[PDB]
């Protein structure tokens, strides 16, 4: 009747403290326990491989969140260096209370964890994304750790080549958490795209790397750029979108091109074999920089036949449009291809992704869907209409019919009622008019025993920012409540952030502030215990921040129109004493590419603190460990456990 | 190297008008920027003006706008600083500095070439 | 007639402001700002936008990226030269500056080319070419250059205007010409093998081409390759981790009682430790485990006489077969449980009483419960009870601690090496058991025997390996399982992993996959010492190395350049290697990998035919009469 | 009063064997010419047009083509003159292929007067510039001096004086095989003797007359091109001092006594000791 809990994430980074959190559940008044946790090398005796951190629990202080430290010089002396089949670990707590009162056969209780050597953040960034063979190569490192904060351990760089192989490395201590650096290229060497790595040195799994291409290039005087009206083509057999395409050519210091576009068109399938067309040759003049050129319908149907094909051989493929245009008193020319142009079943994108599986029957299921534009932005204002068919669990099924419009950004969130004893449900969602997109989805029912079960719900369907306090309720659905209280934790970054208890009333919430350390993604946790066995349930939370810590802006002010060799006050703000990395790129430079590289922005920034994210899938679970186990976590009462995953795979 | 020689300095009063020189040793000159400076005995070195390697635009100091004019010559390897309107406070050795394309302004550390300077006094 | 020209209206040349550095990355530079900093820059010539991006990397507030800065600059009267990517020497190119007039003037426009030595230019490099441009239009200006140098040649194209309206741009930019010939690589690929005898040093020829420019030599690179992975599938194992630990038994009855379940709890501990298998259990089951051990050490210490003699009860007469099956427990528990190191020694010295005068053992009463013995009961006992005091003194050898037992030590293995005259004289003699033979060769090579008494007894024992289907041995058999594992546990010291040993250890993991697991005490023991012992070796690789030294002597004097590879991280490496020409070279390899070598020789080729347009053709041809200025006569 | 000239452009292919498609014509016309827009749309209107499209902005015509054929395929239009010429120099035309623009074809054309490619004298591997206005024949003595042109203005490398013997005609030049009579001094070709066979090249557009069998003395600079003997080869141009000397029918006179004296110490000066006293 009485437990010991005990949580942690289920991956260890080593160098980075591991929070742990320990829990008495169903104990006496005068109670008071005592302990220590840390992790433990089996098959080198019980060599410690963290140092013990003490805990000690009373019965009203009866939760405690912990942090592990985890050193270097002992996880090796124990030795998970020399381990073999794979990475794995013990969290052990460590407590004569299971011994000299709950009468165990052990005076321990722990779980099973993997380790990994992958630590902190490292962002790098080049010269530039294109260079010719024999010019000079500067790059730059930025080292950081878990919290952040730039950080003072010694790295390892290495340059591969467009082969693949080994051409420099340096490895540097980091006082001021930065690396500038310089090679060339040979002059003779081939083209292809290279890969400067960095990793820490007592790290081996640090991959953070960027890509450069290398290429014989003369550096364009004009972009040409290829914009169609719309981003796809619908294939429906009573209707045909409109196929007309406008050809924007203006220079890169500002103004048009005069000029004369050259345009051949074609078809491309998914392996990559171009089919022109023969016949059908666009040249047109460019007035004001631009060129509106239009595929005719009787046109486009002559092509295909002789290609001896038809409208119903659309199903995949997508419409290639080839441009060069030349120079008209300049001689000079430059080329552009279109190769996103898809024929589309459907002008509407579902991603049902959001929605959760394995819900509880007797509580509302929350259909939350997001609605996009083919191969575009998220689109407002579209009506989605869900047909729910429960399946039969001895009785005649029953068809519901919701409809609700997208709020923002193609969110919308539709809850259907569930009541109790289901087989399964069956999902019909159409949305968009006319043309919708379809989606099935099918998903299991609990098994038929019953523990007890508890429902998450969310008021405020709006994602928040930073510095919004969020409010769930939570109530426990199909049991006797024979306990007295609530029990959750936050999950962000695969960690373990805060933890606390909530009492049991009639409508029970809880307020949870959304802080900077709640990252883009954080998990809810929330749990009870029905006599000795765990109902749990949990849900993912997304954050609309996207905004720094400080701020670093750039600005040249005036109202600019510069002429060549002026002088230039470039202003810096920012909101702490910074070391601020700068560069003026080239914007010539990302039309000579063949295929434009994307550099560094704020966007890539916040997926990399996510990398460290444990869990999979939107949460819950049809079992009480599902739930813990597909947030991320490891946990033991005694009885019941998890087993370890088998790294980031989630079948 | 390439290497300065300054000249055209000396005693004068307050409210007239000096012609300053640069002469530059070397060949590549039109390669580098220029930039005439000055130090105050007891302070450090400040910026006067500063000058492209083309000789395309100007840059002037707070108090140097409209009094003082720089040029340059690349066909004859000249530095010129045209003064007028002196103040007694304007008195110190006059330096003249080379530096690269891709050089800060008010950053007197990382200009390359230096020469030996000029004495200008102003009295009253 | 229409003939209007300006003739020396024009601007002086000096007063343009030539454009000369082009970059395409400038800015790169790392400040450290208190709050605001601004830094007084200056723009380069190009005539493009400018995107400058910046990345903060504060203490406090962490890091902060910039969103980026469209800068624009704009000549609005001025001349783009855009070259071509490489043009060789003594090859007719031409060049085309444009000149662009985004204002609203007809203007007139003189173009001159400056004459450069190195360049071959229309009359010499004085004449200059006029031509009007139009209001908002741009016009191009021909130029038919052919160069002469073969570095590189700093080219000016001037255009200036008249005193009407002063126009002018200059344009300096530097033409790269590329080397006489064609280029050409060579790939001398070798394969290496710095084991056995195959390529651990060789010279490499040399490359006096007729073919050869004399002065176009390139640098020449080596790159080598390691592609020498470890494939996995050759272990499936796949024991199941339930049945073990259905194993971790608590000691029960008397001496005999206890070491059936005692001694397949350490052997069930010590297997699932060194095949690392705890994860699938909790880790309360690890410290359940030791806590056996624990009591189990000290229990049977209650059964111990005071001479080191082990039996069941007090009251029976020692066995001498028991008192080493101890032995051989309480030795591999030491490392677990911290008991007295002395109390063992002498538990060893009434084995040694009764030593036989030939080198025999012999015992005087054996144990009650002979199931516990296995397949040692049978015509070859005396063999059977001598080879098992030697796997059991060689375990308890670790035992005889610092320098107190040590001359008591000498006197254990002078008994080996005189048992060892003793079952090397049996196995020299041919016709020995099935059990009998792998109990004893597998305790010759842990004391150490003569490899002339040692290989007789690895030939016999190999001979008896009658094998079927794709199993390889010695409904299930109790007994076979036993003679199978005494000698997977020999073959594992003399060929680690072998053809044999792959497949011999995959048959008694199927006879551990019935239902009860294994089905008597010798069985369980030392099976799961053999596959333990076998999983080790099978997941252990480790090659590495790979020393490769090669040098040269030429031009540069002599230079050497030596690298090792192997770290089993990277795919391959490339370095310079700054050798002289296509002449003598020597290479020293070392390690013990497989190595993959390519030498990459490039320079300049023969020139052969142009191939001037054969697929197109265009041809134009003029007549007529055109007025011109100045030239000579 | 306007005033225009006419062209003729003919293209083929033999490509069958090749890339095939359409193509585009990009021409360059003359630096101060731009094209007559009624010329060409003369090719835009016929039933075998064979042009489909154009549109010119000052010395720069495009022209799509359609169909490219095996035989001969002419189309001639006109050009007005703006500015009169400053130079004589060709021009490039570049037919690219349609569906595969790095395909293409760049052939220079040159002067209706004049000729295609740039002057320049081409023996053994190393080719040499022949620019710069022509050389011209001195008499002095019917009309600087030596020393002054020797060492100070242009630096003269190499001192001959030389007999003229054999005068070819080679491509677009006038050779002239001689045969050396005194050596003065020497920059280039260290083992320069007496009566070795050396060629002297000169431009055939110019007006310069050279007299065979007679004695000249002729300085200037050196050359990178080697004859077909395996001698140093010397270029006649700008900055070259072309002085016949005078026969012995003059120096044995009265009145250039004094006068043939500045010609003689010249050689004995200049010979011996070379530049700077
Ligand atoms: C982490 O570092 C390792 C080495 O430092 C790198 O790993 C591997 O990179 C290769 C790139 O060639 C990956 O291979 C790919 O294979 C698939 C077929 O499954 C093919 O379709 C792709 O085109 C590509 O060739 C490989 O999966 C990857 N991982 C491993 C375990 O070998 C890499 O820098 C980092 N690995 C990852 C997964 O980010
Ligand atoms: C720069 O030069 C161009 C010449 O190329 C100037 O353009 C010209 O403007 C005059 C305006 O009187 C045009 O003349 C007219 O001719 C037509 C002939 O049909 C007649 O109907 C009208 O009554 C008038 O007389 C002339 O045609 C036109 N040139 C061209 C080629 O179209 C231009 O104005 C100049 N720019 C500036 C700012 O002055």
């Amino acid at each position: 009747k009485p437990r010991l809990l005990l949580f942690s994430p289920s991956v260890v980074h080593l160098g980075v403290p591991l929070s742990v959190g320990v829990q008495l559940q169903d104990v006496p008044r005068g109670q008071v326990v005592k302990g220590s946790v840390f992790l433990r090398n089996p098959s080198r005796n019980n060599v410690p491989c963290s140092p013990k951190v003490d805990f000690t629990l009373s019965s009203e202080r009866d939760f405690a969140l912990l942090s592990l430290q985890v050193p270097l010089k002992d996880a090796k002396s124990c030795g998970l260096h020399q381990l073999l089949r794979g990475p794995e670990v013990q969290l052990v707590a460590h407590s004569p209370w299971l011994k000299d009162s709950l009468s165990r056969t052990t005076n321990i209780q722990g779980i099973n964890l993997l380790f990994s050597s992958r630590r902190g953040h490292l962002f790098l960034q080049t010269d530039q994304p294109i260079y010719n063979p024999g010019q000079r190569v500067r790059y730059r490192v930025f080292a950081l750790d878990q919290k952040m904060r730039p950080s003072t351990d010694t790295i390892t760089v290495m340059v591969e080549n467009s082969h693949g192989l080994r051409v420099r490395k340096k490895e540097v201590y980091m006082p001021s958490s930065i690396f500038q650096d310089d090679f060339v290229i040979p002059d003779i060497s081939e083209p292809g795209t290279w890969k400067i790595s960095a990793r820490f040195s007592d790290g081996l799994e640090s991959n953070s790397s960027t890509q450069f291409e290398v290429k014989k290039y003369v550096l364009p005087n004009f972009e040409v750029k290829i914009t169609p009206g719309k981003p796809y083509i619908l294939t429906v057999p009573g209707h045909l979108d409109e196929m007309q395409l406008d050809i924007q050519a203006r220079y890169i210091y500002g103004k048009p091109v005069q000029g004369v576009a050259y345009v051949r068109f074609g078809l491309l399938d998914e392996d990559g074999k171009k089919t022109f067309f023969r016949g059908l040759e666009s040249q047109t003049k460019l007035v004001n920089g631009q060129s509106h050129i239009s595929l005719s319908k009787a046109e486009f149907q002559d092509a295909l036949e002789k290609l001896n094909m038809g409208i119903t051989d659309l199903q995949g493929l997508r419409l290639y449009v080839a441009a060069a245009i030349i120079e008209s008193p300049g001689g000079e020319m430059e080329e552009a291809e279109l190769t996103s142009w898809y024929f589309v079943s459907s002008p509407f994108s579902l991603d049902l992704s959001k929605t959760k599986r394995h819900l509880v029957p007797g509580a509302p299921f929350l259909l939350q869907a997001l609605v996009r534009e083919m191969s575009g932005s998220p689109a407002s204002g579209i009506p989605v209409k869900v047909s729910a068919t429960v399946s039969s669990p001895g009785s005649v099924p029953e068809v519901q019919d919701i409809q609700q419009n997208t709020d923002g950004s193609g969110q919308v969130s539709i809850p259907i009622i569930i009541p109790q004893t289901i087989s399964e449900l069956q999902l019909s969602v159409s949305a968009g008019s006319p043309h919708p997109a379809i989606a099935r989805l099918t998903v299991a029912a609990p098994p038929s025993g019953g523990p007890g079960f508890l429902s998450i719900e969310r008021p405020d369907s709006r994602p928040p920012r930073v510095g919004d306090t969020l409010n769930l309720n939570l109530r426990a659905v199909g049991s006797g409540a024979t306990f007295s209280h609530y029990y959750y934790m936050i999950l962000s970054r695969g960690q373990i952030v805060f933890m606390n208890r909530e009492p049991k009333r009639t409508l029970t919430s809880v307020s949870v502030f959304v802080d900077h350390h709640l990252a883009p993604s954080f998990y809810f946790v929330a749990f009870y215990y029905h006599g000795d066995h765990p109902v749990a349930n949990s849900l993912r939370v997304d954050v609309q921040a996207g905004a720094c810590e400080g701020k670093l802006e750039l600005s040249v002010d005036g109202a600019k129109q510069y002429r060549n060799g002026e002088s230039v006050k470039l202003h810096l703000e920012t909101d702490s004493l910074a070391l601020v990395a700068l560069g003026a790129l080239d914007t010539a430079l990302y039309a000579a590419g063949s295929k434009s590289h994307k550099p560094l922005n704020m966007g890539k920034v916040f997926e990399a603190m996510n990398s460290y994210d444990l869990g999979c899938g939107p949460g819950g679970g049809d079992s009480a460990l599902q739930v813990f186990q597909a947030a991320g976590l490891a946990f033991s009462d005694g009885d019941q456990w998890t087993l370890s995953r088998k790294r980031l795979s989630c079948p | 190297q390439v290497q300065l020689v300054e000249s055209g300095g000396g005693l004068v009063q307050t409210g007239d008008s000096l012609r300053l020189s640069c002469a530059a040793s070397g060949r590549t000159f039109s390669r580098y920027a220029m930039g005439w400076f000055r130090q105050a005995p007891g302070k450090e070195r400040e910026l006067v003006a500063a000058i492209n390697w083309s000789g395309g635009s100007t840059y002037y100091a707070d108090f140097a706008k409209g009094r003082f004019t720089i040029s340059r010559d690349n066909a004859k390897n000249m530095l010129y600083l045209r003064m007028s309107s002196l103040k007694p406070e304007d008195t110190a050795v006059y330096y003249c500095a080379a530096g690269g394309p891709e050089v800060e302004i008010t950053r007197a550390n990382e200009y390359d070439y230096w020469g030996q300077g000029t004495q200008v006094t102003v009295s009253s | 007639a229409l003939e209007i020209l300006q003739e020396e209206d024009l601007i002086d040349e000096d007063d343009i402001p030539v454009r000369s550095f082009f970059p395409e990355n400038w800015l790169w530079r790392v400040e450290t700002v208190d709050r605001f900093q601004i830094l007084t820059l200056w723009l380069p010539d190009s005539l493009t936008t400018w995107e400058i991006h910046g990345l903060s990397l504060s203490k406090t507030k962490g890091l902060c990226v910039a969103t980026p800065v469209q800068l624009r600059v704009f000549r609005e009267f001025h001349l783009h030269l855009r070259l071509p990517m490489s043009v060789r020497r003594f090859e007719q190119l031409e060049l085309r500056p444009v000149l662009y007039n985004y204002l609203d003037k007809n203007l007139t426009v003189s173009v001159h080319v400056s004459p450069v030595e190195g360049l071959c230019l229309a009359g010499g490099g004085g004449l200059a070419q006029q031509v009007l441009v139009p209001a908002g239009s741009a016009r191009p200006v021909a130029f038919s250059v052919v160069p002469t140098a073969a570095a590189a040649v700093s080219l000016k194209v001037v255009a200036r205007g008249s005193f009407e309206f002063p126009v002018g741009d200059a344009v300096s930019k530097v033409l790269q010409i590329e080397k006489e010939g064609a280029i050409h690589r060579e790939e001398l690929v070798y394969e290496l093998n710095p084991l056995d005898h195959r390529g651990r040093t060789l010279e490499i020829p040399g490359n006096s081409d007729p073919n050869m420019i004399p002065d176009g030599d390139f640098n020449s690179y080596v790159r080598v390759t390691a592609s020498d992975p470890l494939d996995t599938l050759g272990s499936e194992g796949a024991l199941s981790p339930g049945g073990v630990a259905s194993l971790l038994r608590l000691p029960r009855g008397c001496g005999e009682e206890t070491m059936i379940y005692l001694a397949p709890t350490l052997a069930a501990s010590r297997y699932l430790d060194k095949t690392e298998q705890w994860s699938t259990l909790p880790p309360e089951t690890k410290d359940h485990a030791v806590d056996l051990i624990q009591k189990g050490y000290m229990r049977i210490q209650q059964f111990r006489k005071a001479d080191g003699s082990y039996a069941a009860w007090l009251s029976r007469d020692s066995s001498t077969w028991l008192t080493a099956f101890v032995l051989k427990v309480l030795s591999l528990a030491q490392e677990q449980v911290g008991g007295s190191p002395e109390k063992l020694q002498e538990t060893s010295n009434w084995l040694l009483s009764q030593q036989q005068a030939d080198g025999s053992f012999q015992d005087p009463c054996p144990v009650l419960d002979r199931s516990m013995q296995g397949g040692l009961v049978g015509n070859d006992e005396t063999v059977a009870l001598t080879a098992f005091v030697t796997i059991a003194l060689h375990h308890g050898l670790a035992v005889f601690q610092d320098e107190g037992a040590e001359p008591l030590k000498q006197r254990v293995e002078a008994s080996i090496s005189k048992a060892n005259s003793f079952l090397g004289e049996k196995a020299s003699a041919g016709l020995l058991g099935a059990h009998a033979a792998a109990i004893t060769a597998y305790a010759l090579s842990l004391t150490k025997a003569p490899v002339d008494l040692l290989g007789v007894a690895h030939n016999n024992l190999m001979a008896m390996a009658q094998e079927t289907g794709d199993n390889l041995y010695w409904q299930a058999p109790a007994l076979w399982i036993e003679t199978t594992a005494y000698a997977l546990l020999h073959l594992l010291l003399h060929e680690g992993k072998a053809e044999m040993a792959d497949q011999a250890s995959a048959w008694l993991t199927r006879q551990g996959s019935f239902q009860g697991g294994f089905r008597s005490t010798q069985d369980t023991v030392i099976a799961l010492d053999a596959l333990s012992a076998y999983w080790i070796a099978s997941h252990t690789t480790e090659e590495r190395g790979l020393n490769v030294t090669l040098s040269s002597t030429g031009r540069n004097g002599f230079k050497s350049h030596a690298l090792q590879l192997n770290n089993r991280q990277i795919r391959g490496l490339e370095e310079e290697l700054q050798f002289s020409l296509g002449s003598k070279i020597n290479v020293k390899v070392g390690g013990n990998s497989k190595g993959t070598l390519k030498v990459l020789r490039t320079y300049n080729v023969l020139d052969m035919k142009n191939t001037t347009c054969q697929d197109l053709q265009i041809e134009v041809t003029v007549k007529g009469h055109v007025e011109y200025t100045m030239e000579a006569n | 009063q306007e005033s225009r000239v006419h062209y003729t452009v003919c293209i083929w292919r033999n490509g069958k064997v090749g890339l095939s498609g359409m193509a585009i014509a990009d021409v360059t016309l003359l630096s101060g010419f731009h094209a007559l827009r009624a010329d060409l749309e003369k090719l835009t209107s016929l039933s075998d047009r064979y042009v489909s499209h154009f549109e010119t902005e000052g010395p720069h015509v495009l022209l799509y083509f359609d169909s490219v054929p095996t035989s001969r395929e002419c189309v001639g239009f006109e050009a007005v003159q703006e500015v009169p010429v400053g130079l004589v120099q060709p021009a490039s035309a570049t037919l690219y292929d349609y569906y595969n623009p790095e395909r293409r074809c760049s052939v220079f054309y040159g002067a209706p007067s004049k000729s295609r490619l740039l002057a320049t004298l081409c023996s053994a591997e190393v080719c040499q510039c022949a620019e710069g206005k022509c050389p011209r024949q001195r008499r002095a003595l019917e009309r600087g001096y030596r020393m002054k042109f020797a060492c100070y203005y242009p630096r003269v490398e190499y001192g001959f004086q030389v007999k003229v013997l054999r005068e070819d005609s080679r491509a677009a030049f006038r050779l002239f095989e001689t045969k050396i009579t005194q050596v003065l001094h020497f920059t280039k070709d260290v083992k320069a003797a007496a009566n070795q066979m050396r060629n002297f090249l000169v431009r055939a557009s110019c007006r310069l007359r050279l007299e065979p069998g007679k004695e000249y003395l002729i300085m200037g600079l050196d050359g990178a091109t080697y004859d077909l003997e395996g001698h140093p080869q010397y270029l006649l141009d700008s900055n070259s001092w072309i002085e016949e000397m005078p026969s012995e029918r003059l120096c044995r006179s009265t009145r250039q006594r004094a006068a043939c004296a500045q010609l003689n110490d010249f050689l004995n000066e200049f010979g011996t000791q070379g530049c700077q006293v």
